[PDB]
């Protein structure tokens, strides 16, 4: 949110104002503007590339530890596990997951592999 | 990337077929 709002900020770029948009940084103004919201753009352009790496790392991780956890784990563990994973992944999670890789991984990635990690996890918690 | 690429990595019968193959390969140096 605060990404594409930036954006269009930047977009629209053109004394309170003039002074709390150099605050965190009326031609070296627009320039000094343009500096910062480029910079922030930046940070949130890294702030998003580095969800999107949390969020598939977790997956994978999450993935491995629960097969080897209930497949392979000689015995509760299980059964819970099972119970509050089908209860921590509810759909508000997975459609979260899909609302997002909609939202901004079209433009960075040529693999939804999110809607994938998504099925394999439903597939192996159902 | 990296992770990406890894994440999209991640018998009797066969042997007569390979056999086949390899006779095959042989010749050409119908399957």
């Amino acid at each position: 949110d605060i990404h594409r709002q930036s954006v269009g900020k930047l977009q629209n770029v053109e004394p309170d104002e003039i002074k709390e948009l150099c605050q965190s940084e009326t031609t070296q103004k627009y320039g000094l503007a343009r500096r910062r919201l480029v910079k922030l753009i930046n940070s949130r352009a890294k702030l998003l590339s580095l969800c999107s790496y949390i969020i598939e790392t977790c997956l994978y991780i999450l993935w491995r530890h629960l097969e080897y956890y209930l497949l392979h784990c000689t015995t509760q563990d299980v059964d819970t596990l099972l119970r509050e994973g089908a209860n921590s992944f509810g759909e508000s999670l997975q459609k979260r997951l899909l609302d997002i890789e909609s939202l901004y991984c079209k433009v960075r990635s040529r693999h939804s592999f999110i809607q994938a990690l998504v099925r394999r996890i439903r597939g192996l918690l159902r | 990337e990296q992770v990406k690429q890894r994440v999209l990595h991640t018998d009797n019968v066969e042997m007569a077929y390979a056999r086949q193959m390899y006779m095959y390969n042989e010749k050409v140096v119908s399957l």
